[PDB]
């Protein structure tokens, strides 16, 4: 299947060059579709060959971009599906393909439904005349906020990100719905984190110990929340949950060109000054209050069980 | 007493522009905002610029604001005086659109050549470009001939009386070089100076719309 | 003198703090040959509004020079006492300068000192004697409170900086810059880490100063402070004011940095003089602060501005804070010209 | 119409001379990786579908290096084509030959084989086509410039230029270099005809990337004494219009001389050309993998770091390089298969593959090429370049700017 | 609704005790079952306020309703009964908000009814439902307290000073069973207004022979220094480890932690809900505001509080305690941590 | 919490120019907070009434706490009405400021000795009525009116000479009383 190899190479290049789709849901859906296509257009007799081929492909896709913790999750999910199916049929080498495809489709439809599954739980935690603040821009949190703005009324404060000011789009989108949102810088968090009653944010990846690898600036927000004793909620689907711990990992953050921090038109001082631009950061589990998932809320202390349920322990290394 | 008013008129100022004296419009511009004193250098019958300016040197003792004999404009003087106040500029001038080497920000004056002096092309230095790599050149604008000048500039003009018609001798030398010169361009104002017949008729036609608001 | 007009929609929590825009000026409705306000005061107000003089000590120095000029150019009226003449004449100038931009603690302390000195002027002495005495006292104060205090603070802090240390600064503070320069000149070999924040972007000033001095400085933004603190060993900070309850009313992004440092086990030091100590108290940044021009928050990312027209949305607010307060339990020690004192000794110095 | 470009993988200018004698300019390892690899990756990432590689000087090595590379694989979307010839003497001859062969069809890019950039050209290319379609056959070229500071180390005087363009519609009215000249001259025609919105720009970095048109090759065939691009622009401006496109959020620079080489290296190691970094391994090679750690320290496989040595700043160690004990390396690029001694100070040094440095050596701001060797108690000064396969005896102190080569007349012989 | 609610508590119903919902109904209740009608009337009038007593009364009323339920023709009962029981639950909620115990019980009853197939007869189905309700009660309420009584007996020592709060049918039983086994300790009973339900535990302990003390909750910081343990009862255990109990529990646990006293919690497994909560603002219950009226001195100060349009009277009932203040939880399965509720829910 | 004339004046002096929401926690033994809430609402301040048990569950949306005291001790601590200790604990747990509006005459030079006569014990009639029954003979009821509030839980002290911190009350004492008359 040379066309399959071409699609795989294009995906790897767009992921390593400038990333795939802009939102994480589309990224996960495209990864799962590519995995389904690989499973369909390929020859194999035993499940071991298929699973090791998928392992190699996922290893390649992860080496293309290690900071994109959305494709490895789909690869591990497909591997777990294959293993569960093989154990159910053997606990087999002629009709294992169609059932894998059916399972993958079942996973796809719920992948799409995750957004509504999350947004439906907005009225359980938001009350009238509440003061909530957020940082960055996330579709999940945007829906979670604008879904309860029809019957409930509250105040929203959006803190922009210094390297890439992405909170402006979120503030504009929330103001278009009439939620009385306010815009501020990421340097006035602690200054205003005294009249706030709750915090809701979105993350990029959930580690195994209940930690978050979100955009740079959320660790300080969590520290200020824990100092002021304000519940900090994280709304993230299950595909943003990886079986890896904070340490035991190099290249945790993503370092981009210093152009966003210090422009190229400064002068000669750029030869002496050393500039670093981290995109993500690490947030320990002790500063998290609740996890709003597709299966309802959950405390940070109950993430290991979801890990054991979703992924296989032998597939953590991949 | 922050600024002192001076207007040279060396007839022209007695032209009935809109049935009113032509010298009445500059004086009205220097009115409605303090300005209880204004120095006029008109002839004895009226009831160079550098020479006339130095002829009354011992009289002025503060920052000077020189105007033209006739200058009909509906601009706010603060627009040009802010460049002299905030930036502590040594020279502040006003003009309107129809090189001058105004910089990127549109206020700092960098180049003030004239077509008569240049040989064939336009020569620019390397240091001035090192400091400012962008020089916005204007050619069609008109010079209203009004400047807010400091006192040490007048002292320098006095200690050497070999300068005449500051408009073409002092301003280029000041821009050529700490000295600080700034310009303000309206792009939407009247800024009409009566020098020829065309501008005279244009001012006569524009008078009513201005007098409707003035009186 | 007319009152300045607000700009845009303020926040519900900050409904009591004025908010102006630097695009418009208050001199638009005033005379060019200023009649009620002194010309020097008008120039100073314009410089404050346009953001030309934004330093903690630079503003006070400019105010004191303008006051010297005013005292030099003024003459007392007939059959009028001198001690109250200058106070009554300065009453409206402070109003105008506050309308242009809210005065800082240093400016308030300088004004109080000048009022004290004016009231201390005798009734028998002539005009020239009193004017010369005031003009001399002003620069004597400038010398014994700003430059000499800075030298003493640098001498006291030199012994705290050691070789191999990593200092983390924030914003633009002339005192911290002088301290680092003197430390590097005295033979100390260290490297600084500059932390900046939008929209002022004033940390580049200290960055280029240190580069001119030869220190291996580093640059990064305030959201990434949690990434570089694990390697930092000291945090030097500047203070715009120190209240009676031992709280630092410094830049908005200072309390956050101090909190992150304390969370990362990094002793934070604060450099401040004795002339910034005010006999007032403030427990939070909400009850008292300053709202700068909100139009400075919008930026150009990609090729379109997300906040190009923010006033169109009737439910969109822009918050541009300047200062903030930090509790006393976050500052370890405060370096002063009277020796290293803890954060629990501000009233002792004020006494 | 698929976007196609032309790559001149030979700079007939000889600035790296003596180094360009044994090995081409476009295959000099910058960061353990050739320059033509950077250029091909940029073209493949910007949307180029076909390239024409022209080589005259040492073309055999260029082609036999490219044929192993990943761009010539059947799985590459940018099919490259190597055209070698011994007649070419300047870029004008290359364009003449293209016109003779009728290779190009549409808007093509003209770039050298030593250009490092991450610029995206979709925007500029659209502007070019739309502009040409409002004025048929009017706009002929679009030169890409990167706005910088006149203070920047990357801005060498040899490439420094000053432009006077119109601000209404970006259009080049005057273009001239500033090499050894202090006051610039701008003719009066600019203000004579039009350009109410005319301004002089001195803050620009010539990326040498130009979106050309077939009419460019036509005019190059017409005028026989057009030997380069600069003269094409000068001779067209005396008389068609040439426009620009300025970038502020992307990086682009051309390696023209030695001083320019050490300027892009620091930027590439410092991630200024993201995504193009050593950590990314954009060549799909096995001997260039690394892991990026704090302070931009890159470590490959089998680094064999000795106890005591301190990596303080942006360094790049190769695969197989051996480091001794109690060393100090900073801002230094080490190649694969290097082997250091003990008490070795490296400060802004570029060591290529196959180098051995003995113990007690102190090297500062100098470049060691392939198979170089230095004995004990040797100290090298800034700009003290050693070419291939030289050996420096012990207890020697080379002056600043010293050049040692095994060819007799190249420089001070071994 | 009755009276003006609070701005922050305007999304919850505030009913009254004098305003009865049986006014606009037929004396022989047609649409609603008489048993459920009297049950709702008792809930509204406060005749049954115990967490477990409410559930027991609800289940007995449901058994009575099922005993006299006739399945219409042209349809199965497995679905008709579920469709008919919904308006009864709605009416009960209108009378007084339901508790987590009642929610879990009605959920179990609906599941059991759905588990009944139309293949079976009506009488057999009714008998099986009655027996199922009976044995479920016996297991999750009766037998679920004997194991907790012998598990907490280990953590009780001679000379202990146990501190309790409010009224709980399980804490009193635990103490009365530990006293008869041989333990010799003394209990401190904390109470709060306006319910003053701690007097129930005080009397139940005095009648048992255990030395007991009584004081109001504002003085909890004065007696805690001499307290050795704090045994508390709750109404529900959320899935996030938190505990939902009476309003005067969170601050009590806070002061106990400040005084370095280990806090305990005893709850039945059937009270393990699946939802989560972070504070007492998103889901609470506002009782009649006139309960705060008190005859202090010569006259009452809140006799005509409604005349002042700016004055509000908050009468919260429940509250949510964070897992950071709970050390141990006692159940029939055994002693588990506070952060192991989901494991039991599994 | 409670009823304090100084706090009442402090609150009603800002209502004439500001709009805020005042929460008042009654005192269980002597419900005097009702009188304060009524007197405040008489001026349109949007007050609220609640029990002492609801001091922590509700104190998550509060921003500031302003209370009075009976006297101020030497180490910064003070003697306030019962239940103030839980309020200070909640304030410190939520990191909310705790202002103490107390004049100068409420400053005592005595230190926190083991404090047996610190709390004022009154008849148990307020806590438990006499009409309970026969259980009053074998039940010990205690009703402490006052309680001890450490200084660490306090944030500021507003007096007639300006706001000060708890760590500076020793100087005010030294300026007020002589160290020889501390024991009297």
């Amino acid at each position: 299947g040379s066309e399959l190899s071409e699609r795989i190479e294009s995906f790897v290049e767009t992921l390593k060059r400038g990333g795939g789709p802009r939102s994480s849901e589309e990224m996960a859906r495209e990864t799962l579709g590519l995995l389904r296509q690989i499973i369909t257009d390929h020859r194999w007799s035993n499940a071991g060959e298929l699973m090791e081929l998928i392992r190699r492909e996922g290893r390649r896709m992860t080496a293309a971009q290690p900071s994109e913790t959305t494709v490895g999750n789909m690869v591990r999910r497909v591997l777990k599906i294959i293993r569960e199916e093989y154990g159910r049929l053997h606990g087999h080498y002629a009709q294992l393909q169609s059932n894998i495809i059916e399972a993958i489709n079942e996973l796809l439809v719920e992948l799409e439904g995750t957004m509504e599954n999350i947004a439906a739980q907005a009225l359980e935690h938001i009350h009238s005349n509440e003061v909530i603040m957020t940082i960055g821009f996330s579709r999940t949190v945007e829906a979670f906020l604008k879904e309860a703005a029809r019957k409930r009324k509250f105040h929203v404060i959006v803190a922009e990100c210094a390297p890439f000011c992405q909170g402006h789009e979120m503030a504009v989108n929330l103001s278009k719905a009439g939620i009385e949102t306010t815009v501020m810088t990421d340097a006035a968090i602690f200054a205003v984190m005294s009249r706030v009653n709750k915090v809701i944010i979105g993350t990029k990846t959930i580690l195994a110990n209940g930690a978050l690898r979100a955009v740079t600036g959320t660790h300080t927000l969590a520290l200020a929340a824990k100092h002021h004793s304000t519940p900090l909620i994280v709304c993230a689907p299950m595909f943003k949950l990886s079986p890896q711990f904070p340490n035991e990992e190099d290249s945790f953050h993503k370092f981009v060109a210093p152009e966003e921090v210090l422009p190229f038109t400064e002068g000669d001082i750029l030869e002496k000054v050393s500039v670093h631009c981290p995109v993500f950061d690490y947030v320990p589990p002790e500063l998290i209050t609740l996890f709003i998932s597709n299966i309802g809320g959950n405390a940070p202390s109950y993430i290991y069980r979801l890990m054991s349920e979703l992924y296989h322990p032998d597939d953590h290394v991949l | 007493m922050e600024f002192q008013a001076v207007v040279m008129a060396v007839p022209k100022p007695l032209l009935p522009v809109g049935n009113k004296p032509l010298i009445w419009y500059p004086l009205n511009l220097l009115e409605r905002v303090g300005f209880e004193e204004v120095i006029v250098v008109t002839t004895r019958d009226v009831q160079g610029t550098a020479d006339s300016l130095r002829y009354i040197y011992p009289k002025l003792k503060t920052d000077v604001l020189v105007l033209s004999c006739d200058l009909i404009t509906d601009v706010a003087l603060h627009e040009v005086v802010d460049l002299f106040r905030a930036y502590d500029a040594s020279l502040a001038m006003l003009m309107r659109k129809g090189f001058i080497g105004v910089d990127s920000t549109g206020k700092r004056l960098l180049f003030m050549a004239n077509e008569a002096d240049l040989d064939e092309e336009l020569v620019i230095k390397g240091s001035i470009l090192q400091k400012h790599p962008r020089i916005r050149f204007h050619t069609g604008l008109v010079d209203a001939h009004l400047y807010c000048l400091k006192k040490y500039i007048v002292d320098f003009l006095m200690e050497n009386g070999s300068i005449t018609s500051i408009r073409s001798e002092l301003i280029p030398y000041l821009v050529r070089k700490q000295v600080r010169c700034y310009v303000h361009i309206m792009k939407e104002g009247l800024c009409s100076r009566v020098s020829t017949l065309g501008l005279y008729m244009e001012a006569n036609r524009q008078v009513p719309k201005l007098l409707s608001a003035l009186c | 003198v007319p009152t300045r007009k607000d700009y845009g929609s303020k926040v519900s929590l900050f409904s009591h703090l004025p908010q102006y825009s630097r695009q418009n000026s208050l001199t638009q409705f005033m005379s060019i040959p200023s009649s009620v306000i002194h010309p020097a005061m008008v120039r100073l107000g314009l410089q404050y509004s346009q953001g030309l003089v934004s330093g903690s000590n630079a503003r006070c120095i400019a105010l004191l020079r303008a006051l010297q000029q005013v005292i030099q150019d003024y003459t007392t009226p007939p059959n009028e006492e001198l001690s109250r003449d200058l106070v009554n004449k300065l009453k409206p100038y402070m109003s105008f300068l506050t309308q242009c931009r809210p005065l800082s603690a240093s400016m308030h302390n300088a004004i109080k000192f000048l009022n004290k000195e004016i009231t201390s002027v005798g009734s028998s002495k002539r005009e020239e004697e009193a004017k010369s005495e005031l003009r001399a006292a002003i620069d004597r104060y400038v010398q014994e409170k700003i430059v000499l205090a800075a030298q003493a603070i640098s001498r006291f802090a030199y012994q705290k900086i050691s070789n191999g240390d990593v200092i983390l600064v924030y914003g633009c503070s002339s005192l911290v810059s002088r301290i680092l320069q003197e430390a590097w000149t005295e033979g100390r070999r260290f490297r600084v880490v500059v932390v900046d924040s939008r929209p002022w972007l004033e940390g580049r000033h200290t960055l280029r100063s240190l580069v001119h001095a030869g220190v291996p400085a580093s640059y990064l933004l305030i959201p990434a402070a949690s990434y570089v603190l694990p390697e930092v060993s000291k945090v030097l900070l500047g203070a715009h004011a120190l209240l009676a309850n031992g709280s630092v009313m410094s830049r908005v992004g200072t309390a956050q940095l101090a909190l992150v440092a304390r969370a990362h086990n990094v002793p934070v030091l604060v450099c401040c003089e004795t002339y910034k100590f005010c006999e007032r108290v403030q427990t939070d940044a909400f009850v008292s602060n300053e709202l700068d021009d909100p139009d400075d928050l919008q930026c150009k990312r990609g090729e379109h501005v997300a906040l190009a027209n923010w006033q169109n949305h009737a439910s969109l607010r822009l918050l541009n804070l300047v200062y903030d307060v930090t509790p006393p339990e976050l500052v370890d020690l405060v370096i002063t010209e009277l020796g290293m004192i803890p954060c629990s000794s501000v009233p002792v110095v004020l006494r | 119409p698929p976007l196609q470009a032309v790559l001149v993988a030979d700079s007939f200018d000889r600035r790296f001379f003596p180094i360009s004698k044994d090995q081409p300019r476009v295959l000099l390892p910058l960061a353990n990786v050739a320059l033509i690899d950077y250029t091909l990756e940029f073209l493949t990432a910007t949307g180029v579908q076909e390239t024409f590689v022209f080589c005259c000087w040492k073309a055999a090595q260029i082609k036999e290096h490219l044929l192993k590379s990943k761009w010539c694989r059947p799985t590459s979307l940018n099919v490259v084509r190597i055209i070698t010839s011994e007649l070419y003497r300047s870029l004008g001859d290359v364009l003449r030959d293209v016109d003779a062969k009728a290779l190009v069809r549409s808007d093509f890019l003209l770039v050298y084989g030593d250009v490092i950039s991450n610029i995206n050209i979709t925007r500029a290319l659209e502007e070019h086509r739309l502009r040409r379609k409002l004025e048929k056959n009017v706009s002929v070229m679009t030169m890409i410039f990167k706005e910088s500071s006149p203070s920047h180390p990357t801005r060498c005087h040899e490439d420094n230029v000053v432009v006077a363009v119109d601000s209404t519609t970006n259009r080049v009215l005057h273009f001239q270099k500033t090499q050894g000249l202090r006051r610039f001259a701008f003719p009066l025609s600019l203000f004579q005809g039009s350009s109410d919105g005319v301004e002089v720009r001195y803050d620009l970095l010539d990326c040498h990337i130009s979106i050309c048109s077939p009419q460019v090759a036509q005019l190059f065939t017409d005028n026989f004494d057009y030997q380069t691009r600069d003269d094409f622009v000068r001779g067209l401006l005396v008389n068609n219009q040439i426009h620009m496109h300025v970038t502020a959020k992307e990086y682009g620079a051309r390696v023209s001389n030695l001083h320019m080489y050490s300027a892009v290296c620091a930027d590439v190691i410092r991630r200024w050309v993201y995504p193009l970094t050593p950590e990314a391994n954009f060549t799909d090679s096995t001997t260039q993998s690394c892991t990026h750690s704090r302070h931009n320290i890159y470590r490959g496989p089998e680094v064999s770091l000795g106890h005591g040595s301190i990596l303080e700043e942006n360094v790049l160690l190769g695969s197989g390089t051996v480091i001794g004990s109690n060393c100090f390396i900073t801002n230094s690029v080490i190649g694969p298969g290097c082997h250091i001694g003990d008490n070795v100070v490296l400060d802004q040094t570029y060591l290529w593959q196959g180098v051995r440095v003995a113990a007690g050596a102190q090297i500062h701001q100098s470049l060691l090429c392939d198979n170089a060797e230095v004995k004990e108690r040797v100290t090298l000064k800034p700009r003290s370049v050693l070419t291939s396969q030289v050996v420096v005896g012990p207890n020697i102190t080379l002056p600043e700017g010293s050049v040692i080569s095994l060819h007799p007349p190249d420089a001070e012989e071994d």
